[PDB]
Formats: C-alpha cells, sequence, structure tokens
C-alpha cells in the first residue's frame, strides 16, 4: 500500500494472499469470509488483456501472513483451490462491472489467533456506515522491488460523494461500485487488487468488508480516486454461489 | 449461510483491545449531525 504503515499482529486474519503455483508470484489479495471460502475480484481469475484465465490448479492461497518474505510455520496455512466462481455478468471489457469472484478452498481452513473470518454486510449495515467522510480500511502488501522484514500494511481511507467519483474518472461507472480515497493521499497498490475495504460497526462492533479493491487509477495520484466493488449490492449472488456449492 | 463469530478479531474484539488506527474509523462516523 502507498502511503500506510506497519499492521499488528493478527490486526487482519481475514486477510488472505492469491499466488500463482508456477512461477510463484503475488497476484492479488482476498478476504476470507468462512471455513471453506475466500472473496476477491474477478480481475485477479480473469482478464484477457493481461493474458488471464487461471484454474484452480494453477493457483494456491497464503491464509494469516504477517509477513510475506518468510513462511510462518504453524501461525500461517496454505491451501489449494476446488473450485473458482466469476460473477456471470463481469464486464471486463468496458468498466470492471460485477468484479467480484469467489474461491472454494479445497480443504476448510481451522480458525486460529491469526486465522479468522470477516463478516459480510447487510442491507442496514451497507446503507448506515456506506457514506461520504466516513472512512475504511484497506489492507494490502508494499511490492518487494525496493524497501523489520515485509509485514502486512495498512491504510485509512475516506468514502468519497458519488459525483466526484464520476467527475474524477471519464468511465461509466455503476451503482455496482462506490470509491474512497483522500482528495487534493494512499491508493492500495499491485499486489493488493483484489482485497478488502473493511469498516468497523460502532452498533454490533463487528468488521464488516464493504468493498473489494477493483482498480486504482495508478497508485496514488491526486484528483484520481480508487474504485472498490460494492459488496452488498452483489450479496445475492454471494450466496446463490455457497447454497449450490 | 451465516457466520455466528465473523468479524470479531481473536486477538483485538475477543481481547477487549484496540488497534491503533480504528478511533480514527470510529471518529469519522460521529459525522451525523
Ligand atoms: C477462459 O478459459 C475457459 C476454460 O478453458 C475457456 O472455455 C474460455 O474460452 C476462456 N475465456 C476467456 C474470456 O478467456
Amino acid at each position: 500500500i502507498v502511503e500506510g504503515s506497519d499492521a499488528e499482529i493478527g490486526m487482519s486474519p481475514w486477510q488472505v494472499m492469491l499466488f500463482r503455483k508456477s512461477p510463484q508470484e503475488l497476484l492479488c489479495g482476498a478476504s476470507l469470509i468462512s471455513d471453506r471460502w475466500v472473496l476477491t475480484a474477478a480481475h485477479c481469475l480473469l482478464y484477457p488483456p493481461w493474458d488471464k484465465n487461471f484454474t484452480e490448479n494453477d493457483l494456491l492461497v497464503r491464509i494469516g501472513k504477517h509477513s510475506r518474505t518468510r513462511y510462518e510455520r504453524n501461525i500461517e496455512k496454505i491451501s489449494m483451490l476446488e473450485k473458482i466462481y466469476i460473477h456471470p455478468r463481469y464486464n471486463w471489457r468496458e468498466n470492471l462491472d460485477r468484479d467480484i469472484a469467489l474461491m472454494k478452498l479445497k480443504k476448510p481452513v481451522a480458525f486460529s489467533d491469526y486465522i479468522h473470518p470477516v463478516c459480510l454486510p447487510d442491507r442496514e449495515t451497507a446503507a448506515s456506515l456506506l457514506q461520504a467522510g466516513y472512512k475504511g480500511r484497506v489492507t494490502g502488501w508494499g511490492n518487494l522491488k525496493e524497501t523489520q522484514p515485509s509485514v502486512l500494511q495498512v491504510v485509512n481511507l475516506p468514502i468519497v460523494e458519488r459525483p466526484v467519483c464520476k467527475d474524477s474518472t471519464r468511465i461509466r461507472i455503476t451503482d455496482n461500485m462506490f470509491c474512497a480515497g483522500y482528495k487534493p493521499r494512499g491508493d492500495a497498490c499491485e499486489g493488493a487488487s483484489g482485497g478488502p475495504f473493511v469498516m468497523k460497526s460502532p452498533f454490533n462492533n463487528r468488521w464488516y468488508q464493504m468493498g473489494i479493491v477493483s482498480w486504482g487509477e495508478g497508485c496514488d495520484r491526486d484528483g484520481k480516486y480508487g474504485f472498490y466493488t460494492h459488496v452488498f449490492r452483489l450479496k445475492k449472488w454471494i450466496q446463490k454461489v455457497i447454497d449450490q456449492f | 449461510s451465516g457466520e455466528a463469530d465473523c468479524g470479531l478479531r481473536p486477538l483485538f474484539e475477543k481481547k477487549s483491545l484496540e488497534d491503533k488506527t480504528e478511533r480514527e474509523l470510529l471518529e469519522s462516523y460521529i459525522d451525523g449531525r
């Protein structure tokens, strides 16, 4: 993440890393929602322009990693994939509308102090928290290229009003997206795509994934804001899949 | 279906401990005039 700081231990235990098997490559972030399930962006599993059209065997995920460089044995775990589900109306061509996808683990992760899932938002919590000026937290990783090992980073960013979002780009944005980040600094950089934007309920005191990181417009460029897939709008779909396994 | 213990961090919400940046979020939701 650009313009962040060090996360604490087990601060974002639902944080996941989406890796490639061969060659080993950090693709994206993802969010643990249950024992058998992980949530991420559709562009992380399918993007014909960058020549991306993965399958379950191509990929492998690393749960509850504090520091990415190490192999933190008996803290973290590593898991295979059984099936990948991308949104049927995921429009990659035009705007990344419905940039959402689900990955079913081959085996279920057992919850620990460092592995623990996140709540999906419901009609109340969505309308009450998804407001301009209200801030949300994005977790991700600073890439290895330049830079106390590489420990999980974290930033807090304010949701932006819908007509500041529509003026900040030339791209037809739907109601399935919202947008966040400071005005004229911070934007979750490559490696941190498809991971969670969370908010904490002052009412019930749980953590709730409001948005998945869909795109920046560059990693932290003022006047431009990162766009996040509106998880509640598409909440309906997530259920259809997890019911039907 | 539904996860009962979701979003309750085993090392913070369980432990009645607040992190170094979550005050910042709560006090952005305080704008409800
Ligand atoms: C992606 O791969 C699937 C499975 O082989 C194939 O049927 C499909 O044509 C591909 N689609 C795109 C958009 O790359």
